RNA sequence: GCCAGGCUGUCUCCACCCGAGACUCAGUGAAAUUGAACUCGCUGUGAAGAUGCAGUGUACCCGCGGCAAGAUCUGCCGUGGGCGCUGGAGAACUGAGGGGGGCUGCUCCUAGUACGAGAGGACCGGAGUGGACGCAUCACUGGUGUUCGGGUUGUCAUGCCAAUGGCACUGCCCGGUAGCUAAAUGCGGAAGAGAUAAGUGCUGAAAGCAUCUAAGCACGAAACUUGCCCCGAGAUGAGUUCUCCCUGACCCUUUAAGGGUCCUGAAGGAACGUUGAAGACGACGACGUUGAUAGGCCGGGUGUGUAAGCGCAGCGAUGCGUUGAGCUAACCGGUACUAAUGAACCGUGAGGCUUAACCU
RNA sequence: CACAGGUGGUCAGGUAGAGAAUACCAAGGCGCUUGAGAGAACUCGGGUGAAGGAACUAGGCAAAAUGGUGCC
RNA sequence: GUGAAGAGGGAAACAACCCAGACCGCCAGCUAAGGUCCCAAAGUCAUGGUUAAGUGGGAAACGCGGAAGAU
RNA sequence: AGGACCGAACCGACUAAUGUUGAAAAAUUAGCGGAUGACUUGUGGCUGGGGGUGAAAGGCCAAUCAAACCGGGAGAUAGCU
RNA sequence: CCCGGCGAGGGGAGUGAAAAAGAACCUGAAACCGUGUACGUACAAGCAGUGGGAGCACGCUUAGGCGUGUGACUGCGUACC
């Protein structure tokens, strides 16, 4: 779970470090976004050159919550911090293509079936 | 709130209230006999009855646990002696209350609290 | 159709072959004799009193020992009464079993809410007055394990009512 | 009462061995993949064990690409199949709530050699 | 003067715990205000928002805790004492009426389907899955859990070492029993039904055409109400059903819904105790020896973590086997060992008059 | 008012302490003039806490984090 | 002309609207304004006409329409 | 040696809350400032009311001061309640 | 003399015309506080009264419908300066 202006680390080859949310999305007067929503998350730490620049505002998707998700068996998954991953609106598809850490089994979506591909470490 | 849980008020500082327990305990033990309101008695009673069934075993770790709750050693000394042996056949209820009327000082309830033989 | 009353016991999980955790609620369903039958007829509308539990002859008042004398059978811990489904109607003393419940997979379940004090307006709105103790039905739940020889019935999701406390169990009338 | 825990131990498989917290443990955990299941082997470490009849469940935590992942593994539940212990340590505390800030050496343990 | 960063419930959302008030028991106890009060809502008028004027509706009398729309009063929620439902009493319900919400996104098959030259492209609202509200719960995720355990600095005390207890925010921390908890999980916005606007329609002229209508005469919007739950016979119109109890005597008068005396004291309740996941006080639930209602005890479980002592090693710190040991409040199954005694009080002794059908 | 307020100077121990500050004790003085009750909402003084340290508020105003020695 | 300094009855209430100027008492009769379904005292009285919309029981200019009024 | 710094006692109300009933007719809790300088206080005396005092706010002089209390002029005076 | 606490206060006896004169001491009213007596009130809406008014108790002409104590209901009634 992530609540507006939380920090979330960076699992992706980006360059990213820091980055912090402004916005939340997936549904109307929503509080909190889980692991598998969509959010809105900026940039404080850019690499001297790449395709990320400082200041840019685009999409994300949390791939590891601090607190955690539940399991139909009653197992939960609990991370030692926040982690996301940036996502755009338009290809999907994030330049990043090695992920920091194991992933849950619940990035089975329609549109995260490009990601479980990633991520060797479960 | 208010759903299972022990332990009556008796609104006070927990030290506080501890250091009356020991007191109040010390006092029965010494006196086989007090005379106080009815609400402390009842946890008077609870704290008491523990330290009497413990005593009831004789060794040198169960002295020093009652000493440790108790801070008297001629009282710990007169337990493992007398209480013990003379309560040995029954197991639990070693106090009786007698209501006494209404303390007429603030109205306060109150009762005699003793123990079961109480002499002989 | 017809609803039996019974008994809070506890709540916890089943786990099933596939791996999948379910809460469980779990309440003790003794057979719930019927003692007396109301009819259009005489009482205005079909329905039958049940009785559950036992009391012991002491704390039994005389007009309910001599009610359960007439009805033949020996005094329960209370009444209730289920209005018919315009179905098969039944007989004084017939004993009813959890038996009925094995084929409904969707049940309700009405009980009294937790006592509690006082409450302020934050606290029951988000004006103050009694909390719990208040009649309450939860709807569309639906059963995981019957046990008729152990009288034993477990409901997904939590009802209402602490452990001891009694309940009624109902087909699920939605669906 | 006697109906509850005689459910809750109708449920019970004396299969789990006795593993003390902090006890470097190996788990196997059934995975459903497409229309099939498998196996999967994690290796941790116990933090902390909460043996609530059949509601066990004890913390596992693991170390990978350099970060700390902890999961809650249910003692009786059908997904977990077996617990092995390879690497045995001893530690004077029930919960190693600690560790979470050390690392490298401050984080290791020392053998039992019970 | 400014910038970058770490840093707490200021907040999403607050949750829990420790003390003094808030409530009861025994006593002391003043004020501001006060013409008198048997101190209701709506409509109209009025020196102009009427508790007091005209019309209309509701409301048994009197108390306790707050929400402050105007803490004396009006008003609201919850809960109490008295009273009547007509002999009394204990239970179960029908129900005149009353509380409220009927929200909403994504995907799946339907289906790249009908239709459509092609382009384009559903009705579907059937299934699964989110967001916000309410209700329910602590097994799970954790928070709290100063009443449980362990580490540790200073000081005092137990004649001294060891070992213990108090104080220093719970002295500072690490975990956590039970209860409560959301950040955790179960369910609901029904389906169907009635009346429906627009609209869609069988035959159909007056006015050999035509037309939703003149005659026969059919469906239908997420709009409205039932359907969904909860309170409810103080509904004084005071309801319906079941069961239990009383089956004595005498005297007087102003001779009748009369009065009085001896005996009787039924069922039930209250009175007091154990008390509860019931509670501010009331009230409510289980029990009161014909018993598991509270305490303690046995065993288990949880929690904490290898207690003290013993003998060995290091001339010392300390470790080793005893010892997965000691302790463990609120959890679980038993145990009468202790506390709930025998009792007293109220509540009565066949139930008012008239009418209509029955056997007499 | 036996009120919660002000009233001038002196006597100045031990332990760990740079310290007459800080915490417990020595001799000495006291438990302070309403007590007891289940311990509701709510108010006041505090403690802990998952996603955060400034997204409430005009406002880092309360609270909270560190609080030193020698060197690389 | 009224109130000021005049009561009473009617207009549902109402001080300037209509009748009407209270010496006091009486369980008497007749009238002014206003009524004669009830509330509430009086005709559910008669004759000749309008009304199908509760217009009566709120409304102008204008071609029955105009017409929308106060929890 | 410091209009030197931190920090007791001591002093100031500079700020927030308690109340204008009262515990106080100017007090309480907390924060803040000074804490060898331009400081404070123990005791005694002096500056008297068109006068004293005053870094001027026309501040203070025993419930206040901007003409204090006491007795009198005066049971005053104009309008008005 | 007794109750009461070896008090305060009270109850008897006596003195005292009188103690319905007891040191709180001639005469003793209303506001205020209590008991008893008779009546009304727990389905009933507003300056709380005025006429009608059955009923509920007492004494009267021993009925002859009289007065006193209350006023269920009913028409009217928007305090004083």
């Amino acid at each position: 779970m992530i609540q507006e202006q939380t920090m979330l680390n960076v699992a992706d080859n980006s360059g990213a470090r820091r980055v912090m949310c402004i916005k939340v999305l997936g549904g109307s007067h929503r509080r909190y976004a889980g692991v598998g929503d969509i959010i809105k998350i900026t940039i404080k730490e850019a690499i001297p050159r790449g395709k990320v620049k400082k200041g840019d505002v685009l999409k994300a998707v949390v791939v590891r919550t601090k607190k955690g998700v539940r399991r139909p068996d009653g197992s939960v998954i609990r991370f030692d911090g926040n982690a996301c991953v940036l996502l755009n609106n338009n290809s999907e598809q994030p330049i990043g293509t090695r992920i920091f850490g194991p992933v849950t089994r619940e990035l089975r979506s329609e549109k995260f079936m490009k990601i479980i591909s990633l991520a060797p470490e479960v | 709130m208010r759903h299972r849980k022990s332990g009556r008020q008796l609104n006070r500082n927990s030290s506080h209230r501890q250091a009356m327990f020991r007191n109040m305990a010390g006092s029965l033990v010494r006196h086989e006999i007090i005379k106080t309101t009815l609400p402390k008695a009842k946890e008077l009673r609870r704290v008491v009855e523990p330290l009497i069934t413990l005593a009831k075993t004789d060794s040198v770790a169960n002295r020093r646990l009652a000493f440790a709750r108790t801070r008297d050693n001629e009282i710990v000394a007169k337990l493992f002696n007398e209480l013990g042996p003379r309560f040995a056949s029954r197991a639990g209820g070693y106090t009786r209350i007698l209501k006494c009327g209404f303390r007429a000082g603030d109205n306060a309830p109150m009762a005699y609290i003793e123990l079961v033989d109480r002499s002989e | 159709m017809i609803g039996l009353v019974g008994k809070k016991v506890g709540m916890t999980r089943i786990f099933t072959e596939d791996g999948v955790s379910i809460p469980v609620t779990v309440i003790e369903v003794e057979a719930n004799r019927v003692t007396q039958v109301k009819d259009l007829a005489n009482d205005g509308y079909r329905a039958i009193q049940v009785t559950t539990g036992a009391k012991k002859a002491n704390r039994v008042t005389k007009p309910e020992a001599g009610h359960f004398a007439k009805a033949g059978v020996e005094a329960g811990r209370g009444l209730w009464e289920f209005r018919l489904a315009e179905g098969e109607e039944f007989t004084v003393g017939q004993s009813i079993s959890v038996e009925l419940f094995a084929d409904v997979k969707k049940v309700d379940v009405t009980g009294t809410s937790k006592g509690k004090g006082f409450a302020g307006t934050v606290k029951r709105w988000n004006m103050a007055g009694q909390m719990g103790n208040e009649r309450v039905t939860v709807q569309s739940l639906d059963v995981v394990r019957v046990d008729a020889e152990r009288n034993l019935l477990l409901v997904k999701g939590a009802v209402p009512g602490a452990t001891g406390s009694d309940l009624i169990v109902k087909p699920a009338v939605k669906a | 009462s006697n109906i509850i825990k005689q459910l809750e131990q109708e449920q019970m498989k004396q299969d789990v061995p006795s593993f003390r917290p902090g006890d470097t443990v190996e788990v196997k955990v059934w995975v459903v993949e497409g229309s099939k299941k498998r196996l999967q082997a994690f290796e941790g470490v116990v933090i902390a064990i909460r043996n609530r009849g059949l509601h066990s469940a004890f913390t596992v935590r693991k170390i990978s690409n350099g970060e700390g992942v902890e999961r809650v593994f249910q003692t009786h539940s059908p997904v977990v199949d077996s617990i092995s212990v390879k690497r045995r340590g001893a530690v004077r505390k029930a919960k190693l709530y600690y560790l979470r800030e050390r690392t490298g050496k401050a984080a290791r343990i020392k053998e039992r050699l019970n």
